[PDB]
C-alpha cells in the first residue's frame, strides 16, 4: 500500500514538477524505489531469493540511469546555462 | 527490549541533554554584527547560494558506479565455498569488464 | 555431521506435533463449521500459514 | 470443559512490534511529499535521503538486512552526489523564489485516485494484508531445512554468479556504458 | 533468562557508551600530550592533576558558551547536521565485539552496518557546512564531499578483501578467524591501505582538508559555536577511536590475547584496548609528522594509486584461495 | 623520451616500473591471479596436495532401496 | 627519558576497554544462568535454545534425562504474528 | 506452521489436543541441546539405518512424509533413547563432564577436546560405539584427533591425549 | 516461489507446487489433444494458493469466528494463567501441567 | 556395469538434419574433432578482417597520423583472430549438435566412448565441481555456440548431462567384450 | 497451436541443493520418461531418413 503511495508521489513529482530537472531525475528515483519495495515485499511472502536478486539489479541500473542523467544534465547546462524548467 | 533499541535512545537523549543545557544555561544576546557571516572581518558579496564550479564532479559520477560494482562483489565474498571455481569465473569475468 | 545425526529424531518429534495439530484442527472444524472445507486440491500436507487463535491471551 | 487453545505472550525470543512499520510507512510518505513540495532544493534532497532511510529501516525490521543496508549504503553516496550537482547547476536563491500554484490539484486528485484504484487489484493478497476478527500468521520450526541456514546475502551469492550470471554480465555492460558515456559527454576538451 | 530483558539491555548499553565517551575525552588530552612530547612540550598539566580534567573543562566550557544562529544560515539544517554527525558516529560502537559476541548487537552483517553509519554521518558535515551560508564553511563542505568520493570506495574495497578470508561479515567471526593468524600478516598491503583510508575517512592530518585552519579558518565548522562545535568534535574523535577499533578488529585479531568470566572478559577488553591505543598513537604520530596534502592530490592518490592496486588484489586474492583450497565455509561456525 | 610498448616492450616495462609503478604493478598483481590459477593446482595435485571433499550442507539421503529394518518397533516401547 | 605523564591518558583509554570487556561478560554470564553466553547463533541454535526452555524453563538450561517431562508433547511453541509473514 | 523465521512474534499458540489412540505413543527424548551434541556421533554410530530409513521414507512420499512415515519416526526416537540410556548407565560422569564444557563453550566441539577424548574411550569400551566422520582428508590427521586445536581459546593440555580406538598406551 | 531458491539458501516453499504444475502440463498437454491441460486446473489453483493464501485465509476467518463465538458462549470454570501455561511439561511442576491439560 | 538409467536429466529436443552426439561437448573434444577444413576456414576468416581494413586503406585512405594505422591493424588483427576462432569452434561443435553432416564425428564418438566404457572410466570424465554445480554448468552451455555472434561461451566442465541416451555406448561395448572373450577362447 | 512446449525443459532440474527438507521435491520420473521418449523418437526419426538416402543412391 506504501508501494502505490510512493509510486504516485514519484509519478506526479515527475509530471507535475515546475522547478528543475534534478527534481525530474529525483522523481524517477522515487518510482523505481517504490517498485523495488513491492518486489522486495512480495519475495519475502513467497520465500524467493530471486526477488531480492531482481531488486539488487534495479538498484544497479537505477544508479546507472542517474549517472547518465547527471552527465547529460551537465552537458545541457553548460550550453543553456539554466536547468530550471520554465512555465510562462 | 533489545540492546540496539535502547542504544539508539541513549545516544539521542545525550544529543538532546547536551543540547538542552546549552539552550538553557548559556547567555543568548543576538545582535546584527554577531549574527553576520564570517568573512575575516570584512563584509563581502553573499554568493554561496548561486551556482559554483566543481572541478571534481566527474569523480562523483564514476564514484556512483564503482560503488554499485563493489557492492555486487560482496555476496561472492560470503558465498565462496559454494561459488567455488565455476562461480569464481563469473566473478572474474564481471570484475574484468568493470 | 553432528547435526545430521540429530536431524531425524528432532524432525520426527516435529512431525508428530504437526500431525497432532493438523488432526486436531480437522476435528475442530467438523465441530464448528459442520464439515472440513478444502484449501488445497492435493492430499499433500501444507505447514499452516494462518491459525485460529482465541480472542484473548492467558490472563497472566 | 476443554480449553484446547492457549494464547500465551512470548517472554523472551519475541520479535519487534509491528507498530513501527506504521511509523516508518507514514514518515516515508510524508518525506516523499516534501521532496517535491519544498521550495529549496537542499531540503528537498535532505527529505530524499530521509525517504530512503525510512524505506531501508522498514526493510531491516522485516528481516531484509542486506538489501536495507545495501540500499542505505548506495543511496547515501548517491544523494551526496546529487547534493553536489544541485550546488553546481541550480541557483538556490532564485529557485526558492520559484513559487508554484495549485492549478494542478484537480489533476492530482483524479490522477491519484484512478491509478490507485486500478493498481490496488494488481497487487496480491500477500501484500494487501493489514491495510474485529483479524488473522494471525503462525510459524513453527523444521530441522532438515535448518542444517546450514544461510544469510540472505549468502543465499543470493549462492546463485548470483552461477544460475543467474547472465544478469551479472548484462548488468556489467550497463555499468560500462554509463562509465564510458557519462564521461564522453562531460570531459574537459583538451 | 535470569533477570529482565530491558535491564540487561540497559546496563550493556551503559557499559559500552559510558566507557567509550570517557575514552573519547582522554584521546583528546592524550593527543595534546603526545604531540607536545614530540614537540618538546608538556601538553595539558594544570587542568586537574597531570592535566587529567582538561577535556571536561573544554566540554563544560562549551555547553555554557552562547550559540549563534547566523541570519544568512538555513537554521533547522544548521542544527540538524551536527546532530546527525554525532548520533550516527556513535552508533558504530553498537557492533564492536569486546569478546566473542560481547557486542550490543552481534549482527550477522555488522561490517555493512558500519559502512552505512559512517557514510550517513559525513552527510551531516556536508549539510552543516552548506547550511551556514558563509564562504569558508561552503568551501569546507565541498572538500568533505570530495574526500568521501576519495576514501569510501577505498575502505569498501579493502574490507571486501578481509571478507574473502573470513567469509562472514560478522565482527566476532572475523576476530575468531584470526586465531589462525592476524590478517596484518597475509594482508599486509591491505592493512596499510585501509589505515591510509581510515585517516582520510576521519578527516585527520595529513588529510584535514575540510577543517584545515591554515587554508580555511575552520572550514565547515567556522560558523559553529558552543554545543554545535562540541557535537562535531565528539563525532570526529569518536570516529578516530572507532576506526582504530575496526582496524584492530580486521587486521590485529581484535580482542585476541597477545568472577571467572570477569577475569577472562577483562583480558579481552584490555587486549582490544591495547591494540586500539597503539593505533590511536599512530594517528597522533601521523598528525605530528607530515604536512597537509592538497585536496586535488588526495583525490588523485586514492583514484590512481590506491584503487588500481586494490582492484588487482580483489582479482589476485580469491585466485590464491581456490588454488590452495582455502575458501572459507560461509556457514555459522566461529 | 617515454618508450612505446609495441616498439620496445622490455624498455617499456622498465620505464613503466620506474615511472608509473602503481599502475604497472597493478597489472602485475592482477595478472598474477590467472597465473596462480594455471600453475598452482597442477603442482599441488602433483605433490599429493588433495582438494578436500565438499562438507555436507543438506542431509545426505542414501541411494538405493530401503534396508528392510527389524527392531525398535512399537512393542519395544514398553 | 620516558614522559610517563604522556602515557597516562593511554592507560586510561586501555582501562575503559577493560572495564567494558569485564562488564559485558559478567552481566551476560549472570543473564545466562552463571553460564557463558552464546554467539554466532543460527536458526538451529535459536530452535535448540527454545527446545531447552521446553524441558527446563530456562532457554539455557540443560537436562541429560533420556525421557521427556510429561506435557512436553504439548508445549512446543507455535509463534503468532499480526503482520510480517 | 510456516518455516519462515518470525520478525514480529509477540505471542505463542499451543494445542492441548493429544494424538489419536490410533497412533502408537512414543515417550519423546528428554535430553537438551548440549547432551544431544555430545551423544550425536554415538546416535549416528548406532541409529544410522533407522535415521536413513526415516528420511528415505519421507523422500518416498513427497508432501506426505509427516503422516505416512510415523512408524519410522517412532523407531528413530526409540533407537536414540537406547544410546542415551546406555551412555547414562555406563558413562554418566564423563558424559556430564563433556556436555557441561560444551554448554560453557558455545557448543563448539573443538573447545572441549579433553572431555570428548575421555567420554569417547568410555563409550568405546562399554557401549562399543565409535565416532566416525566421512571424507576427512587422508593426508591430514583427523581434526577431532589433533593434539593442537588452533581455534580453541584454552590450549589443549600436553598431558591430555586424543583417543584412537584399537591403540593402547 | 517458482525459482527453487528460498531465503535461507534452502529451496522455495512453493517450488513443489510449481514443479507439479509444470509436470502436469508437459505430461497431459499435447498437440493431439488440446484439452489435456484442463487436468492442470486444480494443480494451477494450488500453486496460487501456496503463493497468496486467499482460500486458507478464508477458512481461518470462518472457523475463527465460529470458534470464538463458541468459547465465548461456553461455560467458564477456571482460566489457566500464563505462568501455568509456562509450566507445561517441566521437570518438577506436575501440578501445573495437570491443571492446564485438565487431566 | 550397466547404469540401468541412461537419461537422468530432461533435455531439449531440436529438429536437426543429422544425429545428435553431444549438446554440451567439452572444449577439448570440439578441438580434437575439428576437421582440417575447420582450421582452413577459421584461418581465412581471421585473415579477412585486417585484410579488409588494408583494402579500405588502399582504396580510400583515412588520412590518419603517422602511427594510427598500425594501431588500427592491431585491433583489426585481434578481432579477426577472435572472430575466426569462434568460426572454427562453431564449425566443429555443429557436427556435435547434429546441425551439420557429421558421419566422421559419430563413428569417432562411438569408438572413444565405448573405449571409455570397457576401461570403466566415466564417459564424460571426472569433475572437481559439485553435482548441482555441474547441472548449472550444463544448463549454461548446452547448445551455447548458437549464440556465439552475441555472447561466447565454452564448456570446460566435465559433467554427465549431455542430452544423449548413453545406452548405445554400453549396449555396444559389451558386444566388443563378448567378441573379445570368444576370440580369446579359440587360442 | 495452443500447446506450449518448454524452450528450457531443464527448469525441471532447478532448485537449491542445500537445506532440503526430506520429501520436499516431487518425484518427476514421468517427466524424464517423456523427455527420453522425445529424444529417442527424434533420433529414431533421423536414423530412418539418412538410411532412405542410402537406399536412394
Ligand atoms: C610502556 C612502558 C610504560 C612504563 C615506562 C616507564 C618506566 O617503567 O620507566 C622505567 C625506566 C625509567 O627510566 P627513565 O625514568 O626514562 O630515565 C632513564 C634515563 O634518565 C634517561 O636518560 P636519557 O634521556 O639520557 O636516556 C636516553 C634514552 C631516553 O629514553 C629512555 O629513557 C627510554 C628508552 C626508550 C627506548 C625506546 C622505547 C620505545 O634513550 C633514547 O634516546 C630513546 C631512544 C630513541 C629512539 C626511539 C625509537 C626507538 O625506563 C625504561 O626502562 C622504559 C623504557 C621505555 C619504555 C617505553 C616508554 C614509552 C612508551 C611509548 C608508547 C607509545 C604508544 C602509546
Ligand atoms: C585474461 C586471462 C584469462 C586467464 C584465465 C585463467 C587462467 C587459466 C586457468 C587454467 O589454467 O585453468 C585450466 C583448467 C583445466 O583443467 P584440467 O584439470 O586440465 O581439465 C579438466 C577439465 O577442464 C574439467 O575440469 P572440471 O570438470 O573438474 O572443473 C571445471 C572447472 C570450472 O571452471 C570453469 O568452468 C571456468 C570456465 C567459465 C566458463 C567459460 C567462460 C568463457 C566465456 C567468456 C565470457 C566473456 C564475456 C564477454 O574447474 C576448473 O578447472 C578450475 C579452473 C580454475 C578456476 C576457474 C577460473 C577460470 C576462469 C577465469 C575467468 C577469467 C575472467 C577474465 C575476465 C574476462 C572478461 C573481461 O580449467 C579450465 O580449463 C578453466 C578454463 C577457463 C576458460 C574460461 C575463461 C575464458
Ligand atoms: C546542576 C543543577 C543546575 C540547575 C540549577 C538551577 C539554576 C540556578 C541558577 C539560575 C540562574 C543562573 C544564571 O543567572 O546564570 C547566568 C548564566 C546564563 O543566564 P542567562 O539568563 O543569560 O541565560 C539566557 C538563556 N535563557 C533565556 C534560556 C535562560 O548562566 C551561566 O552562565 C551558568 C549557569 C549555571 C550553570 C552551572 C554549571 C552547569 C553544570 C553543572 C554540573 C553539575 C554540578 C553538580 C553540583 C552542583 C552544586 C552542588
Ligand atoms: C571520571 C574519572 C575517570 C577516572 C580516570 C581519570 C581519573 C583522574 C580524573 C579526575 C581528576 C581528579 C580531580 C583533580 O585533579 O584534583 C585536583 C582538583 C584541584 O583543581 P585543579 O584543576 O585546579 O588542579 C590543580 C592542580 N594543578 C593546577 C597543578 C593541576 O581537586 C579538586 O578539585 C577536588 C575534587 C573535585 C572534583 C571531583 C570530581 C572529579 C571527577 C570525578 C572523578
Ligand atoms: O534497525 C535495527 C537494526 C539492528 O539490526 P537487528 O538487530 O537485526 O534488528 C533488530 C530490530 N529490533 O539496525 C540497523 O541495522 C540500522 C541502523 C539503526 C537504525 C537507525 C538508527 C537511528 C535512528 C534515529 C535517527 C534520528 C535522526
Amino acid at each position: 500500500n506504501i508501494t502505490l503511495i510512493l509510486f504516485l508521489i514519484g509519478i506526479l513529482g515527475f509530471v507535475l514538477n515546475r522547478k528543475n530537472i534534478i527534481l525530474m531525475l529525483i522523481s524517477i528515483e522515487i518510482m523505481l524505489l517504490s517498485i523495488t519495495f513491492l518486489i522486495l515485499l512480495s519475495s519475502l511472502n513467497m520465500d524467493d531469493i530471486i526477488g531480492q536478486t531482481y531488486a539488487i539489479y534495479i538498484i544497479v541500473v537505477a544508479g546507472a540511469e542517474s549517472a547518465i542523467g547527471l552527465g547529460i544534465l551537465v552537458a545541457f547546462y553548460r550550453l543553456r546555462g539554466s536547468i530550471a524548467i520554465e512555465y510562462k | 527490549m533489545s540492546a540496539m533499541s535502547i542504544y539508539i535512545i541513549f545516544v539521542s537523549i545525550i544529543a538532546i541533554l547536551f543540547l538542552a543545557i546549552d539552550l538553557i544555561f548559556a547567555p543568548h544576546n543576538p545582535y546584527k554584527e554577531k549574527l553576520s557571516a564570517f568573512e575575516c572581518g570584512f563584509h563581502s558579496f553573499s554568493q554561496s547560494r548561486s551556482p559554483f564550479n566543481i572541478s571534481f564532479f566527474i569523480y562523483g559520477l564514476v564514484f556512483l558506479l564503482l560503488d554499485l560494482e563493489i557492492l555486487l562483489l560482496y555476496p561472492f565474498a560470503v558465498s565462496e565455498y559454494v561459488n567455488s571455481a565455476y562461480g569464481l569465473a563469473a566473478a572474474l569475468i564481471f570484475i574484468g569488464i568493470i | 555431521w553432528a547435526r545430521i545425526h540429530l536431524i531425524p529424531l528432532l524432525q520426527a518429534e516435529e512431525d508428530r506435533d504437526h500431525v497432532r495439530r493438523y488432526l486436531a484442527d480437522q476435528a475442530r472444524e467438523k465441530g464448528l463449521l459442520g464439515e472440513n472445507i478444502k484449501v488445497y486440491n492435493s492430499d499433500r500436507y501444507v505447514r499452516p500459514t494462518f491459525a485460529v487463535t482465541p480472542s484473548k491471551p492467558a490472563q497472566e | 470443559s476443554q480449553i484446547s487453545l492457549l494464547l500465551l505472550k512470548e517472554i523472551y525470543t519475541n520479535g519487534s512490534t509491528h507498530i513501527m512499520l506504521d511509523i516508518l510507512s507514514v514518515l516515508a510518505v510524508i518525506s516523499g511529499i516534501c521532496v517535491i513540495i519544498s521550495k529549496n532544493p537542499i531540503v528537498s534532497v535532505l527529505h530524499l535521503i530521509g525517504l530512503f532511510a525510512y524505506v531501508s529501516f522498514y526493510l531491516i525490521l522485516i528481516g531484509l538486512n542486506f538489501v536495507g543496508l545495501s540500499y542505505l549504503i548506495v543511496y547515501i553516496g548517491a544523494v551526496s552526489i546529487l547534493f553536489l550537482f544541485i550546488l553546481m547547476l541550480i541557483n538556490i536563491r532564485t529557485s526558492e523564489l520559484q513559487s508554484n500554484t495549485s492549478n494542478s490539484i484537480p489533476l492530482t486528485i483524479l490522477v491519484g485516485i484512478i491509478i490507485s484504484s486500478f493498481l490496488f487489484k494488481m497487487l496480491p493478497y500477500g501484500v494487501i494484508i493489514s491495510n474485529k476478527n483479524d488473522l494471525f500468521f503462525i510459524t513453527s520450526k523444521i530441522w532438515d531445512g535448518a542444517l546450514a541456514e544461510n544469510n540472505h546475502i549468502s543465499s543470493i551469492g549462492n546463485i548470483m554468479y552461477t544460475n543467474y550470471n547472465v544478469w551479472l554480465i548484462l548488468a556489467s555492460f550497463i555499468l560500462l556504458l554509463a562509465m564510458v558515456g557519462a564521461i564522453v559527454i562531460t570531459i574537459k576538451p583538451r | 533468562m535470569s533477570y529482565s530483558q530491558t535491564i540487561n539491555s540497559l546496563v550493556e548499553v551503559v557499559l559500552v557508551l559510558v566507557p567509550s565517551l570517557v575514552g573519547i575525552a582522554y584521546v583528546t588530552v592524550g593527543e595534546r600530550k603526545t604531540m607536545g612530547s614530540m614537540q618538546r612540550r608538556l601538553g595539558p598539566n594544570a587542568v586537574g592533576i597531570y592535566g587529567l580534567l582538561q577535556a571536561f573543562a573544554d566540554a563544560l566550557k562549551l555547553l555554557l558558551k552562547e550559540y549563534v544562529g547566523p541570519t544568512q544560515a538555513n537554521l533547522v539544517l544548521f542544527f540538524l547536521g551536527p546532530v546527525i554527525t554525532l548520533i550516527f558516529s556513535l552508533l558504530g560502537y553498537a557492533v564492536i565485539p569486546y569478546g566473542p559476541g560481547l557486542a550490543v548487537n552481534d549482527l550477522s552483517t555488522g561490517i555493512l552496518y558500519m559502512l552505512a553509519v559512517s557514510s550517513l554521518a559525513t552527510y551531516g558535515i556536508l549539510l552543516a557546512g552548506w547550511s551556514a551560508n558563509s564562504k569558508y564553511a561552503f568551501l569546507g563542505s565541498l572538500r568533505s564531499t570530495a574526500q568521501l568520493i576519495s576514501y569510501e570506495l577505498v575502505l569498501s574495497s579493502s574490507i571486501l578483501l578481509v571478507i574473502m578470508l573470513s567469509g562472514s561479515l560478522s565482527l566476532t567471526v572475523i576476530v575468531e578467524s584470526q586465531r589462525a593468524i592476524w590478517y596484518i600478516l597475509p594482508l599486509l598491503p591491505v592493512f596499510i591501505i585501509f589505515f591510509i583510508g581510515s585517516v582520510a575517512e576521519t578527516n585527520r592530518a595529513p588529510f584535514d582538508l575540510a577543517e584545515a585552519e591554515s587554508e580555511l579558518v575552520s572550514g565547515f565548522m567556522t560558523e559553529h559555536a558552543a554545543v554545535i562545535f562540541v557535537f562535531f568534535f565528539l563525532a570526529e574523535y569518536g570516529s578516530i577511536v572507532l576506526m582504530c577499533i575496526l582496524t584492530s578488529i580486521l587486521f590485529l585479531g581484535g580482542y585476541l590475547l597477545i568472577n571467572a568470566p570477569t577475569v577472562e572478559g577483562s583480558f579481552y577488553g584490555l587486549s582490544l584496548g591495547v591494540k586500539t591505543s597503539i593505533l590511536i598513537f599512530v594517528f597522533i604520530w601521523t598528525r605530528a609528522s607530515f604536512p597537509r596534502i592538497r585536496f586535488d592530490q588526495l583525490m588523485s592518490f586514492c583514484w590512481t594509486v590506491l584503487l588500481p592496486i586494490l582492484f588487482a588484489l580483489i582479482v589476485l586474492v580469491p585466485c590464491i584461495l581456490y588454488s590452495f583450497n582455502i575458501f572459507p565455509v560461509n556457514i555459522s561456525l566461529l | 623520451t617515454t618508450p612505446r610498448f609495441w616498439s620496445t616492450p622490455l624498455k617499456y616495462c622498465r620505464w613503466a616500473a620506474r615511472e608509473r609503478p602503481a599502475l604497472f604493478f597493478s597489472v602485475v598483481i592482477g595478472a598474477l591471479g590467472p597465473v596462480t590459477l594455471a600453475t598452482v593446482p597442477p603442482l599441488r595435485r602433483l605433490i599429493g596436495d588433495v582438494d578436500a571433499a565438499p562438507i555436507p550442507l543438506t542431509y545426505p539421503i542414501p541411494p538405493g532401496p530401503r534396508k528392510q529394518l527389524k527392531g525398535y518397533d512399537d512393542d519395544t516401547e514398553d | 627519558p620516558v614522559p610517563f605523564e604522556t602515557l597516562i591518558p593511554y592507560g586510561i583509554i586501555i582501562a575503559m576497554f577493560g572495564v567494558t570487556g569485564a562488564g559485558m561478560a559478567k552481566v551476560r554470564h549472570m543473564f545466562n544462568g552463571d553460564k557463558r553466553h552464546r554467539w554466532s547463533v543460527d536458526q538451529w541454535d535459536k530452535q535448540q535454545m527454545e527446545r531447552d526452555r521446553r524441558l527446563t524453563g530456562h532457554l539455557r538450561g540443560q537436562t541429560d534425562n533420556p525421557i521427556a517431562p510429561p506435557g512436553f508433547e504439548f508445549n512446543n511453541p507455535w509463534k503468532v504474528x499480526x503482520x510480517x509473514x | 506452521m510456516a518455516t519462515r523465521k518470525p520478525a514480529f512474534n509477540q505471542h505463542v499458540l499451543l494445542d492441548t489436543t493429544p494424538l489419536p489412540d490410533s497412533i502408537p505413543k512414543v515417550k519423546e527424548i528428554g535430553a537438551s541441546s548440549a547432551p544431544l551434541l555430545s551423544a550425536s556421533f554415538f546416535i549416528g554410530a548406532r541409529c544410522k539405518d533407522y535415521n536413513d530409513d526415516y528420511m528415505q521414507c519421507k523422500n518416498e512420499n513427497p508432501g506426505r512424509g509427516e503422516f505416512e512415515c510415523l512408524k519410522e519416526g517412532r523407531r528413530v526416537t526409540r533407537c536414540a533413547r537406547s544410546v542415551l540410556k546406555d551412555i547414562n548407565t555406563h558413562c554418566l560422569e564423563q558424559f556430564r563432564a563433556h556436555w557441561q564444557c560444551l554448554d560453557n563453550n558455545n557448543q563448539q566441539l573443538w573447545q572441549c577436546r579433553p572431555a570428548e577424548w575421555k567420554l569417547n574411550k568410555c563409550v568405546y569400551e562399554n557401549l562399543k560405539l565409535e565416532k566416525v566422520i566421512p571424507d576427512q582428508p587422508k593426508n591430514s590427521t583427523p581434526v577431532h584427533l589433533r593434539q593442537r586445536q588452533i581455534f580453541a581459546h584454552h590450549a589443549i593440555p600436553p598431558w591430555e591425549r586424543p583417543f584412537i580406538p584399537g591403540q593402547p598406551e | 516461489m517458482a525459482s527453487g531458491y528460498g531465503l535461507n539458501g534452502g529451496p522455495s516453499r512453493c517450488f513443489p507446487f510449481w514443479q507439479e504444475l509444470l509436470a502436469c502440463y508437459v505430461t497431459n498437454s499435447s498437440e493431439d489433444n488440446p484439452d489435456g491441460k484442463n487436468k492442470c486446473i486444480p494443480v494451477m489453483e494450488d500453486y496460487y494458493e501456496c503463493l497468496h493464501h486467499r482460500k486458507e485465509a478464508a477458512r481461518v476467518r470462518a472457523l475463527q469466528a465460529a470458534y470464538r463465538e463458541a468459547e465465548a458462549k461456553k461455560l467458564q470454570e477456571n482460566p489457566p494463567t500464563a505462568g501455568q501455561i509456562r509450566n507445561l511439561g517441566l521437570l518438577n511442576k506436575e501440578e501445573d501441567t495437570k491443571k492446564v491439560h485438565c487431566a | 556395469n550397466t547404469p540401468t538409467q541412461t537419461y537422468q536429466f530432461p533435455s531439449k529436443t531440436v529438429k536437426t538434419d543429422y544425429p545428435l552426439i553431444d549438446n554440451d561437448p567439452h572444449f577439448t573434444r570440439v578441438i580434437r574433432y575439428a576437421r582440417p577444413s575447420d582450421y582452413a576456414h577459421g584461418l581465412a576468416a581471421a585473415a579477412a578482417g585486417p585484410a579488409a581494413l588494408w583494402l579500405m586503406e588502399r582504396i580510400s585512405p583515412s588520412q590518419v597520423g603517422r602511427g594510427g594505422f598500425a594501431k588500427a591493424m592491431r585491433l583489426a588483427g585481434f578481432i579477426g583472430l577472435a572472430g575466426g576462432f569462434l568460426y572454427f569452434y562453431q564449425r566443429s561443435i555443429l557436427r556435435f549438435y547434429g546441425m551439420s553432416e557429421n558421419a566422421r564425428e559419430v563413428e569417432m564418438d562411438m569408438r572413444e566412448m565405448t573405449d571409455r566404457v570397457k576401461a570403466g572410466l566415466p564417459l564424460y570424465g571426472e569433475s572437481r565441481l559439485s553435482p548441482a554445480m555441474q547441472g548449472v554448468a550444463a544448463r549454461q552451455s548446452r547448445y551455447s555456440a548458437l549464440f556465439f555472434g552475441v555472447m561466447p561461451w565454452f564448456n570446460f566442465v566435465n559433467h554427465n548431462q549431455h542430452g544423449v541416451d548413453t545406452a548405445k555406448y554400453y549396449q555396444q561395448a559389451e558386444r566388443e567384450l563378448e567378441a573379445e572373450r570368444l576370440a580369446r577362447e579359440q587360442a | 497451436s495452443r500447446h506450449i512446449e518448454l524452450k528450457y525443459p531443464e527448469v525441471f532440474s532447478h532448485g537449491s541443493p542445500f537445506n532440503v527438507p526430506a520429501g520436499f521435491y516431487p518425484n518427476l520420473d514421468h517427466v524424464i520418461e517423456h523427455y527420453r521418449k522425445q529424444h529417442l523418437e527424434e533420433e529414431e526419426r533421423k536414423a530412418k531418413k539418412l538410411a532412405a538416402a542410402a537406399a536412394a543412391a
